[PDB]
């Protein structure tokens, strides 16, 4: 009683491949993404990568003319306000207990 | 207390006593079945160039 | 049995004096008894087979007149009658074609959630039978990843009819998805590439997009605002709400519980 | 579903459709909910007939949703039925 | 109402469960679901505890036995009542809502809720639905990447 979920799995297969590639490198040409993913055309590699960007799989942007894909790096989450929130929630829970 | 009554059922019912302590699943997956002869992986690569 | 039907059903009625007769017959079938099952008169199948025939033929000639708001009435009612079952023979000329057509319509409105939730009602005809049903899910599968060239080229192969009123709006919603994807902060695109990426050589429809959405194409540059940083150093809003917060911590800490 | 019959014009047709819904509401209320606005359109408008039935079915669905002020208002509106 | 405290504190709660099981065991389910709707409605007014937990689970159970709409009910359900639960029923309620979320092309947030479901099962030897929830969790996590 779970056949239909796995009947659509091939596309997420290719998605997982490109995600691991995204986590590996930072600056990479499209003349290799399709080459090492067995994808013959480098035109539709643009499309699959762009969709992967749309739904939040990878954070990179694309320079359509240049031909390279680079991913931005965002760090220093300690300085933001969110850890205070994460801690306040737990404070509330413990006092509740 | 721990009633665990369940309409959902058990479902089903080795030659694998080689417990390598723990895990290796990712490790065995890394070199699933290829790139075996690491000696040859070096040797037949130094003669290549 | 109160038929009055065998005149221009098979022959085409291009907006003939027909919709009045459909209204009359639907009123009458309302009058005769159960236009929707209440459970009874099981052996009475004629008011049932007649009903399903009327509805399906009405929808079939409704797609011709392109009544997209009404079309859902007929399709929903056909869905209602395909599942009471009783002992009625299921098979018709359709019961496949009408479902494939419903599937296309539902996809072209770009609402794939209920599309996928409807695949849970036909358990073994999906990858085996009814090419009428294998074509639409194949199309959705191709749309799931970014491969679109095959989707455009698939227009040569169509199961039953032109289906135009369902594939043309599909190509337009593909226009929409591509436009929504090719955004994000990229560089200048000259006035040739984004025009020839989809379909159109050099008409003003690209100009319609340009003057319809943003990307002022001043120095040949199409730019979309995809930074949206905002949120500057704003300690003050913390300085208020965090004080509220800490006062509360100390409130329910020493008061007697 | 059958609710779609409220879109077509025919007053007799609509006065059949909503006249039957109040039999199955007792468990289809969760479905019906997404159209109570459209049902209410046919209430407190004189261009309809047995309008108190529309009011009644509104009070039914709101009662299931627990918006008890809505239910009471539409019960006062339906009156004698 | 007079003995509602005791009568609905238990006995009734488990009764509904067993009576439903019978029907599932070798029978149909339909007028059972009509009866369940009625019995849920008569709760939520006089009482608001465990009469809204067992019934919710059973009703969603028989909806999922077939393959109906299955969502338009959760949104207005008011959720399995918190503040009190046997922590057991919370588990399968989470499992049900997890599945009905996964089938409707909503992946990312399904894994977290169903993992929260799994962590609430006991330490007991039964692997009845632990196998099921694990199997579903694996298959949803092969989605994404």
């Amino acid at each position: 009683g779970t056949y239909t979920l796995i009947i659509r799995l091939r596309h997420n297969v290719i998605k997982t491949g490109v995600r691991m590639i995204s986590l590996s490198y930072s600056r990479i040409s499209l003349a290799d993404i399709a080459q090492k993913l067995q994808l013959d055309s480098p035109e539709d590699a643009e499309f699959i990568v762009a969709k992967a960007i749309r739904d939040g799989v990878i954070e990179a942007s694309i320079n359509h003319e240049k031909g390279y894909v680079q991913s931005k790096e965002m760090i220093d989450i300690y300085s933001t306000r969110e850890p205070q929130l994460a801690f306040h929630q737990r404070i509330s829970f413990c006092l509740d207990i | 207390m721990s009633e665990k009554k369940q309409p959902v059922d058990l479902g089903l019912l080795d030659a694998h006593v080689w417990e390598d302590n723990w895990d290796d699943d990712n490790v065995e997956d890394d070199f699933s079945n290829q790139l075996r002869a690491e000696l040859e992986k070096h040797g037949y690569k130094m003669e290549t160039s | 049995m109160y038929e009055q039907l065998k005149g221009e059903w098979n022959r085409k009625s291009p907006n003939l004096s027909k919709c009045g007769e459909e209204l009359g017959r639907l009123k009458l079938v309302l009058l005769e008894l159960n236009f929707l099952p209440t459970t009874g008169t099981k052996l009475t199948k004629q008011q049932l087979i007649l009903a399903r025939d009327i509805l399906e033929i009405g929808a079939q000639w409704s797609i011709l007149r392109k009544d997209i708001p009404s079309f859902e009435r007929y399709m929903a009612q056909l869905k209602c009658y395909y599942f009471d079952y009783k002992e009625q023979l299921p098979e018709s000329a359709y019961m496949h074609q009408l479902l494939g057509l419903n599937l296309l319509f539902l996809l072209s409105q770009n609402r794939v959630a209920e599309f996928h939730t409807e695949l849970e009602r036909l358990p073994a005809k999906d990858i085996q039978t009814n090419v009428y049903i294998k074509h639409p899910v194949s199309l959705e599968q191709y749309l799931m990843e970014g491969s679109y060239n095959k989707v455009f080229l698939a227009k040569g192969n169509i199961p039953a009819e032109s289906y135009t009123f369902f594939i043309d709006i599909l190509l337009d919603t593909i226009r929409d998805e591509i436009a929504g994807c090719i955004e994000k902060a990229y560089e200048k695109i000259l006035f040739t590439e984004a025009t020839r990426i989809l379909f159109f050589n050099t008409p003003k429809k690209m100009t319609d997009y340009a003057k319809k959405r943003g990307w002022v194409l001043g120095p040949n540059n199409y730019y979309s605002f995809a930074s949206q940083q905002q949120k500057p150093e704003d300690t003050t809003i913390p300085s208020t709400e965090l004080a509220k917060q800490v006062i509360e911590y100390a409130r329910q800490l020493e008061m007697i519980v | 579903g059958i609710i779609s019959l409220l879109d077509e014009d025919e007053p007799q047709l609509k006065e059949f459709a909503l006249h039957k819904l109040n039999a199955v509401v007792n468990d289809f209320w969760a479905e019906i909910s997404e159209s109570v606005d459209k049902i209410e359109v046919l209430y407190e408008d004189e261009g309809f007939r047995s309008r108190q039935f529309a009011a009644l079915v509104a009070s039914k669905v709101f009662y299931h949703l627990g918006a008890f002020e809505e239910s009471l208002n539409y019960a006062l509106g339906a009156g004698d039925l | 109402s007079t003995q509602n405290r005791r009568a609905l504190d238990l006995v009734a709660a488990k009764c509904y469960y067993y009576h439903a099981r019978v029907y599932e065991f070798l029978d149909k389910l339909d007028v059972v679901r009509s009866f369940l709707h009625a019995r849920l409605r008569t709760a939520t007014l006089r009482h608001d505890a465990d009469g809204q937990a067992t019934l919710l689970n059973l009703l969603l159970r028989n909806y999922l036995h077939y393959s109906l709409y299955d969502q338009a009910e959760k949104l207005v359900s008011k959720s399995v009542f918190p503040e009190q639960a046997n922590n057991n029923e919370w588990a399968r309620y989470l499992y049900y809502t997890g599945r009905i979320k996964a089938i409707q092309l909503e992946y990312s947030e399904a894994r977290r809720t169903m993992t929260n479901a799994l962590r609430k099962a006991p330490q007991h030897t039964a692997v009845g639905f632990k196998q099921t929830v694990h199997k579903l969790l694996i298959v949803v996590e092969l989605l994404l990447g």
